[PDB]
């Protein structure tokens, strides 16, 4: 019926972190801070070039 | 696959299927390039257009042997930015790859294993090349990363509020507090250290949580 | 409703009757620490204070719990041996 | 004199540089003639080069090489059943493989390896032959030809130094076997160095147990017999004399608990000395002081064996760890499965002293999960400080989701099927479904069945059954029965230990009954309700609501959910009507699942399957036809179609059935005959015994990768459902069935194959001593 | 299917089958099981028309010649190992010197019975089951045991003389060192691949030297496991160690004159300057004593298990484990007498000794041969 060239396709994929989730940091009043960067979630927050997800390939 | 050829038609044939997407073929190429000639000069370009149709092709594992290759194989290259991204890339699609986005179900609450080694990879790409082809690229995955490991261990820290186990609604929270500075999990898991502790009589320390209640609600 | 039986629920990270009489306060948090240990809580952003906290619910018997928390000052001398019993 | 240009032909992935590098002499250099020979053997030393000429065109070195890189393949022509691979490690240890260089000096050299190989494993009668075969522009295919003959077996043993046990009574008690008989078959005897080491380990605790406490083993020496088959074994043994447990001296950093220790050793003083029971209870504390908290609890014993009383004293060392080593735990292998699903399968908690048992506990909860593969962990202590482990259960997972058995019926006659499907736990996520049904031009049905096993913390089973049938056993029209039956079940499940666990529902059953069969036993239930229907003509009609409730209990103490090999069973079910309901009646039934092993190796396990049930009316009903037992096909007896076991009914001489099928689905209307027929479909009875009788084998032929997976089971399996309440003069020309000894016997093999959609299962059986009325099917096709 | 797998080795059985002189038996008279097709070390003995023949169940008999009746019949299975008539399981070969049948047992209970009756003239436990025949002379009862020992005992009670340490292989890498006494030496093989001489009077090391290695990092052969008894030309040993090593060297330090480290070599001779010796492919080979060069050879028979090389009615005799019996020439190598006169095989050696042929063959166990 909706097949007409024998696919293997009409499948999944991913889109999810192109969604990229916005963080909202310390507030905290004073003495009241704790060390929360303890964990290795502090990346270097860089724009380097080419564009994001599926408009950026190569050959 | 393909017997010994000319190297160049060998990925000639491969150029071609790389962009007739037929990398079920491109692939016969590219390995029985590499099988008579991975010493060629494109020959760890065709290492990266094998990470390329590796992925293309849902090769994942065999596109890691690839990626760790050409760490081993050309530690010094221009494509290593490449070969971080690729990694992390991979280990972004071999962490979770089920079918039940369609039905709204979350994988956050999944193993992020190889989302914490893709956590490795992508800050590696936006640390080793701050300024590469995928940068822009990588920092878009860290930046949804670090809610999605949060948003992990949320729902491991939810448990033992499930649980009542309030000596370990703490500690994981804590947890998610010295590893997430900044994330919604560990935002919403802001009110409930004050719980855990109202339920160890820790109001006096709650009630310092509930001042962070109050400065962190916005 | 009341369900008599119910598997139990426990914590641990506490301290015996023997522990607290190793120490007293005027203790570094090392000399509690060669006596008691490392809790497994300690202060998120303030004093040194050592929790050692029980916690115990059998089911539909009430709750057990000490609540043992060892406030070291910022020199990490003890200050306050903070015993709380179940409510 | 001096080098100005290195003519190097023949590189294959050997680079210029790469091999200008082990040259000496590099463009600009002086060159000799012993740097003409100097470069010939640092080539050489390359270990790529099968020849270097190195010449010079006056002072302009030349190098004529010849090549060893890339081996183009290796076949391994007629290698055994013993593994290739295994031939290729012996192949990738010796520097040389499919990418890599061949020296043809090192033929033989790899060949005694793979004689070594053979000669580990204890064969040496066999040949190989490696040929070496050129392949394009330097390269070969290894073709290795292997002639293996025979290799050693265990025949014979002889023990010196014994003096109190005979030695072939420990070849028995060893694994070293030498004898298969026809009059006692039993399984083979080959050779492995491995198995005598550890089964003279077998003899040390053999001596231990006894009280040799002055006993070892001085040497043994196999007999290297000129046959390369004959294994006779010197087995020199210093046998000792016999010791006496008689004191234990229980010592060290005994943690306040040594009187719970004492209770590890409650102990005879003179009893013979066994240290294999001391190595029990050496652990015992291990497993006190591990479920105290101290997870490192050193323990040294020693036994001080006093040879003048010839006895043993027990001196013990006991150091313990810390109480609160357990901070947290962490899981690994819900890559698709919900964390809060494994969050939940455990009894130890994050922030505590170690409960050892906890942790087996949870595991064993893992091992009663049944989405699983592998149930593992690492308990590592986070160093730094005793009070941090964190014990990382990297679990694995097995198939989900498993589809019915379908045949026939689609694609020529209409649209109609027979279909089902499960969902197992809904991927995991905390939703156990497994839903069926079926539409046909016979009949309409579906069946939903959603449960929240752990809905609350407490196990709550979110348990919702609805079911509609429109089943109109359509021959045209409501001539035949139609029944459109109807109704729904909502259960929950309950907690009574750790094993045992409670069942409780309600039960809405709605029919719609119509034109029923002339079955004089169906009227007998009929007229059991009071109603007087027409045991001529089928024209009745009963629209029935009965309001039920359900009840039960199980027991569950059995290891895997999915493969389990040890324990057993238990599944109480029951109904019982309330009040309101359209017909008073009870039915309980009862299922048993033994799993005994054999051997507890566990590649032999006893399958003890059994069936229990009865049910019968309240005042003055009975309980319904379609609650009477039925069997046969697949569900406990194999060798036979569906619905075959239990009693039969009689239809009654009837003339039309509203509609009369013209010779088709005859049941004595005006177009069969006019009398009382038996109809020899197995229509149940009040009461239910039968049973499966199951094997535990395994497949010496298949690969243990699924060998694991596939569930090999021979049985003969047999049992009677009768109706104690059958009446003889009713059924005076028709089989009474009051007895029980209506035994419907088969026998055959079960063959599962555990595909990606779960078990196949797959049974050839046939009846032998079959009470009668039974429909056979002799290979079967189940899940 | 997996039994139609495995291969077998190629032998050759019998080509040039000749008669040319006809065999036949001194008697055949069958003993019976004893020997067997289970390997043993133990081997009869033949003195002054006593046949000593006897069975590894326990049973121990003398026979008559020409008849194989039975002068006299024991057993030693009467009491021994753990159940009160075991089998005797005799290790040692039969000796006897004087009034004493001494045959050592796999119980490592060696024994010696009076040759009038069979009644026990003495018996002795010794350390490990004898690798050699019990090598009595000289009052010393010299076996090498399983466990790397020189055992002499006393030929009157039973008394070891010593106890003292050989060649030790790892396993037991089989091979008879026999001990031998040869210039008041304890002359002693090793399945370690050296040869030796030890003191005859008190087991001290006259010496020892390196005939080299053996199995274990370099495996000789499992098939054909060397006969490493020393067969000494007075002044000059001819031994083989246990990877076929025939050396021509001193007795008094072991230097070597010349060596055959050339494989294992399965039975021999050293029949003058004649080495006749059964070699690697159970081939039949004439070696010298200047050098160990191919005198003559044979290759009719391979892969046949043969029996020691003896020379009787003029040619050279060599049984087989097949049950042949083949009288090759004492010249290169030709059949001149064939007798499949067993056909359980001969694993015991033929015994060309008081005129007559003794073999104690597997099942059909004494025949006694002449031409």
């Amino acid at each position: 019926c909706s097949s007409d060239s024998r696919y293997k396709r009409q499948v999944s994929g991913d889109e999810a972190y192109l969604e990229a989730a916005p963080l909202a940091e310390l507030h905290a009043p004073a003495g009241m801070i704790l060390p929360v960067t303890s964990g290795d979630y502090a990346i270097p927050v860089t724009n380097g070039s080419g564009a994001v997800g599926k408009a950026l390939d190569i050959r | 696959e393909v017997p010994d050829n000319p190297p160049n038609e060998i990925y000639a044939t491969a150029q071609q299927k790389l962009q007739d997407g037929n990398w079920r073929q491109a692939i016969t190429q590219l390995e029985a390039l590499d099988n008579r000639y991975p010493f060629g000069p494109y020959s760890q370009q065709v290492q990266l257009d094998l990470i390329y149709a590796y992925y293309k092709n849902a090769d994942l594992p065999l596109a890691q042997a690839a990626i760790d290759r050409f760490i081993r194989l050309n530690p010094t290259h221009p494509n290593i930015d490449y070969v971080m991204y690729m990694r992390g890339l991979t280990n972004m699609a071999l962490d979770d790859s089920a079918l039940q986005g369609f039905f709204g179900v979350d994988r956050s609450d999944r193993d992020p294993q190889h989302a914490r080694a893709a956590f490795s990879d992508f800050s590696k790409l936006v640390r080793g090349y701050p300024n590469s082809q995928y940068t822009t690229d990588a920092t878009k995955r860290l930046v949804f990363l670090k809610d999605r490991l949060a948003k992990y261990e949320y729902s491991v820290a939810e448990y033992y509020t499930e649980r009542g186990a309030w000596v370990a609604v703490v500690n994981r929270v804590e947890g998610m507090l010295r590893d997430y500075p900044d994330t919604q999990a560990t935002r919403d898991a802001l009110p409930l250290m004050e719980n855990a502790y109202r339920q160890m009589q820790m109001n006096a320390q709650a009630e310092k949580v509930a001042k962070i209640i109050a400065a962190n609600s916005s | 409703e009341r369900v008599v039986y119910r598997p139990d629920i426990n914590q641990g990270n506490y301290l015996t009757a023997n522990d607290v009489s190793k120490i007293r306060v005027g203790m570094t948090q090392q000399q509690v620490a060669y006596a008691l240990g490392t809790p497994l809580m300690s202060d998120p952003f303030g004093t040194n204070t050592w929790f050692y906290v029980f916690r115990q619910q059998p089911g539909h018997e009430g709750v057990t719990q000490q609540t043992l928390t060892l406030t070291f000052n910022s020199s990490g001398v003890l200050t306050n041996i903070d015993n709380k019993p179940a409510l | 004199f001096v080098v100005k240009d290195i003519h190097f032909e023949g590189l294959q992935r050997v680079a210029v540089g790469a091999a200008l590098l082990s040259m000496p002499v590099r463009t600009g250099d002086t060159v000799n003639d012993e740097d003409i020979s100097n470069t010939i053997r640092a080539l050489f030393a390359t270990g790529n080069f099968e020849d270097v000429r190195v010449l010079r065109d006056g002072d302009t070195l030349l190098v004529q090489v010849k090549e060893r890189p890339t081996i183009a393949s290796i076949t391994f022509s007629g290698n055994k059943s013993v593994k290739d691979d295994m031939l290729k490690q012996n192949l990738e240890a010796s520097g040389v493989r499919v990418g890599e260089s061949l020296d043809r000096t090192t033929i033989a050299d790899i060949e005694k390896g793979l004689e070594d190989f053979y000669y580990s494993v204890g064969k040496y009668s066999a040949s190989v032959k490696a040929v070496v075969t050129p392949l394009p522009r330097n390269r070969v295919d290894l073709k290795l030809v292997f002639q293996e003959g025979v290799s050693a077996e265990i025949q014979q043993i002889n023990i010196v130094g014994n003096h109190a046990f005979t030695t072939d009574e420990l070849i028995s008690h060893f694994q070293l076997r030498d004898e298969v008989p026809w009059w006692n078959v039993v399984g083979d005897r080959k050779y492995q160095k491995q198995k005598l080491a550890g089964d003279l380990e077998t003899l040390r605790s053999y001596y231990l147990d006894r009280g040799y406490a002055r006993f070892n083993i001085d040497s043994t020496q196999v007999s290297l017999t000129p046959d390369k088959k004959g294994i006779y074994v010197t087995v020199n043994i210093t046998e000792g004399d016999q010791y006496k447990l008689s004191g234990v001296e229980v010592s060290g950093n005994l943690a306040g608990h040594s009187a719970e220790i004492e209770q590890l050793t409650k102990i005879e003083p003179g009893e013979l000395y066994n240290g294999t029971k001391v190595t029990k209870m050496e652990d015992d504390i291990k497993k006190l002081l591990g479920r105290y908290g101290y997870a490192y609890p050193r323990v040294q014993s020693m036994p001080e064996i006093n040879d003048a009383d010839k006895t043993v004293k027990l001196r013990v060392n006991v150091d313990a760890g810390n109480r609160f080593y357990v901070r947290k735990i962490r899981f690994e292998g819900n890559d698709t499965s919900k964390d809060a699903v494994l969050r939940r399968e455990m009894r130890q908690m994050e922030g505590a002293w170690l409960g050892s048992d906890l942790v087996d506990q949870g595991k064993e909860r893992l091992n009663r999960l049944g989405f699983f593969e592998t149930v593992d962990t690492d308990t590592q202590r986070v160093p730094g400080s005793p009070d941090q482990v964190d014990v990382v259960y990297k679990v694995k997972e097995r198939n989900t989701g498993s589809f019915n058995f379908g045949i026939g019926y689609g694609t020529e006659s209409g649209v109609s099927f027979q279909a089902g499907v499960q969902q197992d736990n809904w991927l995991g996520t905390g939703y156990a479904v497994g839903i069926n049904g079926t539409k046909n031009d016979y009949q309409t049905y579906a069946e939903l069945s959603v449960t929240n096993p752990y809905f609350t913390v407490d196990g709550v089973s979110l348990g919702g059954r609805l079911f509609y049938n429109d089943f109109q056993a359509d021959d045209a029209d409501l001539s035949d029965y139609t029944n459109k039956s109807y109704g729904t079940d909502v259960t929950l499940g309950f907690p009574i230990n750790e094993y045992n666990s409670l069942r409780a529902g309600l039960g809405y059953v709605h029919n719609s009954l119509s034109n029923m069969q002339p079955q004089v036993a169906m009227w007998r239930y009929l007229y059991s309700m009071g109603e007087h229907p027409s045991t001529s003509d089928q024209d009745n009609s009963f629209k029935t609501d009965d309001f039920t409730f359900n009840y039960g209990w199980t027991y569950n103490k059995l290891d895997r959910g999915y493969f389990p090999t040890d324990g057993s069973r238990v599944n109480l079910t029951g109904k019982v009507t309330i009040p309101g309901s359209d017909n008073e009646y009870y039915k309980v039934t009862l299922d048993t699942a033994t799993y005994v092993p054999i051997d507890d190796d566990h590649k032999w396990v006893v399958l003890g399957r059994t069936r229990w049930g009865y049910g019968d009316g309240l005042g003055g009903k009975e309980m319904p036809f379609y609650e009477n037992f039925y069997a046969g096909g697949s569900s406990t007896v194999r060798g036979f179609q569906s619905n075959t076991i239990g009693p039969k009914a009689v239809y009654f001489p009837h003339q039309a059935s509203n509609y009369d099928p013209d010779y088709d689905y005859e049941c004595a209307t005006q177009d069969g005959a006019k009398d009382l027929c038996k109809s020899d479909d197995a229509v149940g009875g009040n009461a239910m015994a039968v049973a499966s009788l199951e094997f535990i084998t395994p497949t010496p032929f298949i690969s243990d990768k699924y060998a694991n997976s596939v569930r090999t089971s021979f049985f003969w399996d047999m049992g009677t459902v009768w109706d104690t309440n059958w009446d003889s003069s009713q059924y005076s020309g028709y089989p009474d069935y009051s007895d029980p000894s209506n035994i419907r016997m088969s026998a055959g093999i079960a063959l599962q194959w555990m595909s990606p959609l779960g078990p196949l299962v797959f049974s050839y059986a046939q009846p032998f001593k079959k009470y009668d009325g039974d429909k056979a099917e002799q290979f079967q096709f189940n899940i | 299917l997996f039994n139609s797998e495995e291969d077998v080795v190629k032998m050759s059985p019998l080509p040039t089958v000749e008669n040319q002189f006809t065999p036949t038996t001194a008697w055949s008279t069958s003993v019976g099981s004893g020997i067997g097709n289970f390997y043993s070390n133990l081997h009869p003995a033949l003195a002054d028309n006593v046949v000593y023949a006897a069975d590894r169940a326990g049973l121990v008999k003398a026979l008559n010649a020409d008849d194989g009746k039975e002068i006299w019949s024991v057993s030693l299975a009467e009491k021994d190992g753990w159940f009160s008539k075991e089998p005797a399981l005799l290790s040692g070969g039969v000796t006897v010197s004087g009034g004493h049948v001494y045959i050592g047992s796999e119980k490592a209970q060696v024994y010696a019975l009076n040759t009038s009756d069979g009644t026990v003239a003495w018996q002795t436990k010794v350390a490990g089951e004898a690798l050699s025949r019990p090598v009595v002379s000289d009052g010393l009862v010299l076996i090498h045991t399983s466990n790397g020992q020189l055992q002499a005992l006393n030929e009157a009670d039973g008394a070891v003389k010593w106890t003292v340490n050989l060649d030790m292989p790892s396993l037991s890498l089989r091979g008879e060192s026999a001990p031998t006494t040869a210039f008041g030496a304890a002359v002693v093989g090793g399945d370690n691949g050296r040869v030796s001489a030890v003191l005859m009077e008190q087991g001290q090391m006259i010496w020892q030297q390196r005939i080299s290695q053996a199995t274990g990092s370099t495996e000789i052969d499992r098939l054909s496991d060397v006969d490493t008894t020393p067969v000494v030309v007075n002044g000059v040993v001819f031994a083989l160690a246990y990877n076929g090593n025939l050396t021509a060297l001193d007795l008094r330090s072991g230097q070597i004159m010349w060596k055959r480290e050339l494989g294992s070599v399965n039975d021999f001779i050293v029949d003058g300057n004649r080495i006749y010796l059964v070699d690697q492919n159970d081939r039949v080979m004439a070696l010298t004593i200047d050098g160990g060069v191919t005198l003559w050879t044979q290759s009719d028979l391979l892969h046949r298990l043969l029996t020691s090389p003896v020379l009787y009615n003029g040619n050279l005799v060599v049984g087989d484990s097949e049950g042949y019996l083949h009288w090759i020439n004492v010249e290169d190598g030709r059949f001149v007498a064939q007798q499949k006169v067993d056909s359980s095989g001969f694993q015991t050696e033929p015994v060309a000794a008081d005129g007559k042929l003794l073999i104690q063959a597997k099942d059909g166990t004494v025949y006694s041969i002449t031409r």
